[PDB]
RNA sequence: CGCGACCUCAGAUCAGACGUGGCGACCCGCUGAAUUUAAGCAUAUUAGUCAGCGGAGGAAAAGAAACUAACCAGGAUUCCCUCAGUAACGGCGAGUGAACAGGGAAGAGCCCAGCGCCGAAUCCCCGCCCCGCGGGGCGCGGGACAUGUGGCGUACGGAAG
RNA sequence: CGGCCCCCGGCGCGCGCCCGGGUCUUCCCGGAGUCGGGUUGCUUGGGAAUGCAGCCCAAAGCGGGUGGUAAACUCCAUCU
């Protein structure tokens, strides 16, 4: 009973099950790569922006520790993800003593 | 020190890259004994060391290498400075020798950065 | 300045616009250039149809036009995989590839995976030397003519179905009607807001 | 696979061993003068995925551009219009600072074609930037059919018509709903087509 | 003290090449008004046009999606007819103003850095010759480039073993 | 329409260059003072900012851009 409108619309095909385009995989972690930038952060080391995160994420709070990075890295989907592996990295550092 | 270094580049000395002199009388004699006899496997492995830090670092990451001299005066350092890290994580002992220019000459160019045993 | 009871226009004029006037004398001279340039290409590529490669069955997007077949850029490059000829030996024959193109349905895909086995059916190829590999005889009689055209299979051929006669059944002529419309309407515009207050009366406890 | 280290070494440079050795060559390229031949590149990772290869036709300049945007040259700071147009100092040009160092790089050089550039320091006053140029007629450049294009007379002087990768970012291009301004060729072949009257024939 | 290797640099009427200047209708990059219109006049309009400056080429620029879409989906660029005087901008005044569908003209696709593999397997210059016109190629021999990475296969539509 | 001289596009002897495809398995896989953000000035029909630029801040890797009303959560599309 098919109709333009609604919540099942259109006309009714079936689908192509298929693979994925190989661009479409284009950011991913791939074990390697991962050893190269985990490998070069101890021997770089921290940005001064995110030491500072770092102590007051360490004792304080976390809204102001996510208010902190909204501030210095633009968005706020890049400002939690940055949150959280700084205090990943805080707990391999601590936790991990 | 100059006499570790001494102790390093003697056994680096007769370890030398082929040169293009050499080169063109290998592939000659390997020709007149193919003319000759026609063997399966001549070598079973020409030892030899490898320069150049793209050359290196591929074995270094590998853990093919045995011992990596890495230079001293590399203009931008950044072309060098992540190795003496990355020896240590996969185990391979590296050794930092005076001169970018002296183990150059061991591979008959003007400097070579690195060598690896 | 203006009048009695007529448009309210704003004229576009108010810029140097008579630099740049565009007059189309040598439109009459363009036409017939482009046919010399149609005519001397068709005896260049001598044998081969004139109009090129084979192109794709393509339905058009949008409500507008979603009813009508086009022809397309070029196969997909899973048609070339069914169909089982091979991406870089496909254009060199005379089949158009598109390898940004996508097939989300499976009517679509074996339509011209239907389509490109009826080209290579149709097809005679010509040997450097007689050596015919997945190749026969003297060429289909001489091949009936030279050159093809506009479109080696004709591209459009946008058909529609016959549904001779039917008796009006009941139920049919009972429940499918604009209330049914009506109804699917309001199910699309209160779908989100429902299921929100499902979440509030199972939180009651 | 040395260049995937050099790369991401570069790419965290608030870090105090990159930032230290970024400023003691910006110490050292403001003691030299405004444009100056480099012996090779200072970072080998950037220059070879920009174009360039370790051979003999290829060669290297860094030079120094002032920072800040541009003050309207104009005597006493009276321009004389209509109040819209009173703008002395707080106008911007819309080339960028890279596209004007590959500019007079390649305006100094006019026997050499310039592939592209990058960036290697600033400090407050000055920018600095790496020029990467092309001999066109050097026999390691006119031979190897991967580089011919550039020895063909259509491709003198990329920079004054913005044919760079930093020259190409200003003029706005591209295929998008953002980048039709400029939806044939450039943003004034636009602009004539948008703009003529074309009153055909039997019309 | 000296000798040598390099690294950064200088000098030469050094061997051999290249750039300059003209035209500028059309094309590219900048820069840029005011007359005028608003019945005055400031934003606006004129107009991103005139004038100024720099680069080309027989065409140039653009060009193989960090696209459009929102449905049964299309599939590089440029051009034409339409979309359209439309959505939109505007002392929402005077005025300004695109795009995607769709139909055509033409149609063509590709390359590298990276990633690893290959004994740098690559290139330039000079010396004489096999063979040559109207000269540039494979070969024979040193001096260079180059491991701080030449060449082979390799490209996101996947690739390699 | 002929006859005269000159200049071209492609037959066939000698160079030179020569393994392609399919399935399965294992492994590899990407461009950073850039994206993005804040502010400023120009530009755009682009309107809670279309583009461009200066300045300060400055990324990630199941990541990033875009989806035409700023914002948070979520699913999905699409490109790299
Ligand atoms: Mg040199
Ligand atoms: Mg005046
Ligand atoms: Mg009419």
């Amino acid at each position: 009973y098919p109709m333009a409108v609604g919540l099942n619309k259109g006309h009714k095909v079936t689908k192509n099950v298929s693979k994925p385009r190989h661009s479409r995989r284009r950011g991913r972690l791939t074990k390697h790569t991962k050893f190269v930038r985990d490998m070069i952060r101890e021997v770089c080391g921290f940005a001064p922006y995110e030491r500072r995160a770092m102590e007051l994420l360490k004792v304080s709070k976390d809204k102001r520790a996510l208010k902190f990075i909204k501030k210095r890295v633009g968005t706020h989907i890049r400002a939690k993800r940055k949150r959280e592996e700084l205090s990943n990295v805080l707990a391999a550092m601590r936790k991990a003593a | 020190d100059r006499q570790t270094a001494t102790q390093l580049l003697k056994l680096a000395h007769k370890y030398r890259p082929e040169t293009k002199q050499e080169k063109k009388q290998r592939l000659l004699a390997r020709a007149e004994k193919k003319a000759a006899g026609k063997g399966d496997v001549p070598t079973k492995r020409p030892p030899v060391l490898r320069a150049g830090v793209n050359t290196v670092t591929t074995l270094v990451e590998n853990k093919k290498a045995q011992l990596v001299v890495i230079a001293h005066d590399v203009d931008p350092i950044e072309l060098v400075v992540f190795l003496p890290a990355l020896c240590r994580k996969m185990g391979v002992p590296y050794c930092i020798i005076k001169g970018k220019a002296r183990l150059g000459r061991l591979v008959h160019r003007k400097t070579c950065t690195t060598v690896a045993f | 300045a203006p009048s009695r009871n007529g448009m309210v226009l704003k004229p576009h004029f108010h810029k140097d616009w008579q630099r740049r006037v565009a007059t189309w004398f040598n439109q009459p001279a363009r036409k017939i250039r482009r046919r010399k340039a149609r005519q001397a290409k068709a005896r260049r590529i001598a044998p081969r149809p004139a109009s090129g490669p084979i192109r794709p069955i393509v339905r058009c997007p949008t409500v507008r036009y979603h009813t009508k077949v086009r022809a397309g850029r070029g196969f997909s490059l899973e048609e070339l995989r069914v169909a089982g000829i091979h991406k870089k030996v496909a254009r060199t024959i005379g089949i158009s590839v598109d390898p940004r193109r996508r097939n989300k349905s499976t009517e679509s895909l074996q339509a011209n995976v239907q389509r490109l086995k009826e080209y290579r059916s149709k097809l005679i190829l010509f040997p450097r030397k007689p050596s015919a590999p997945k190749k026969g005889d003297s060429s289909a009689e001489e091949l009936k003519l030279a050159t093809q055209l506009t479109g080696p299979v004709m591209p459009v051929r946008n058909v529609y179905k016959k549904e001779k006669a039917r008796v009006i059944t009941e139920e049919e002529k009972n429940f499918k009607a604009f209330a049914s419309l009506r109804m699917a309407r309001a199910n699309a515009r209160l779908f989100g807001i429902r299921a929100k207050r499902a979440k509030e009366a199972a939180e009651q406890d | 696979g040395a260049y995937k280290y050099i790369q991401e070494l570069w790419r965290k440079k608030q870090s105090d061993v990159m930032r230290f050795l970024l400023r003691v060559r910006c110490w050292q390229y403001r003691q030299l003068s405004a444009l100056h031949r480099a012996p090779r590149p200072t970072r080998p990772d950037k220059a070879r995925r920009l174009g360039y290869k370790a051979k003999q036709g290829y060669v290297i300049y860094r030079i120094r551009v002032r920072r800040g945007g541009r003050k309207r040259p104009v005597p006493k700071g009276a321009t004389y219009g209509k109040p819209v147009h009173h703008g002395v100092n707080q106008l911007k040009f819309a080339r960028s600072l890279q596209s004007v160092a590959e500019e007079r790089a390649g305006r100094h050089c006019g026997a050499l074609r310039v592939l592209n550039s990058y960036w290697v320091g600033e400090d407050s006053t000055y920018k600095f930037f790496e020029v990467i140029l092309i001999d066109p007629f050097h026999k390691a450049i006119r031979r190897n059919p991967d580089t011919q294009w550039i020895t063909k007379p259509v491709h003198k002087h990329r920079e004054m018509r913005g044919l760079t990768s930093a020259g190409r970012k200003s003029r706005g291009l591209g295929k998008g709903h953002k980048f039709h301004h400029t939806i044939g060729g450039s943003r004034r072949a636009a602009w004539r087509r948008r703009n003529t009257l074309q009153l055909h024939r039997y019309r």
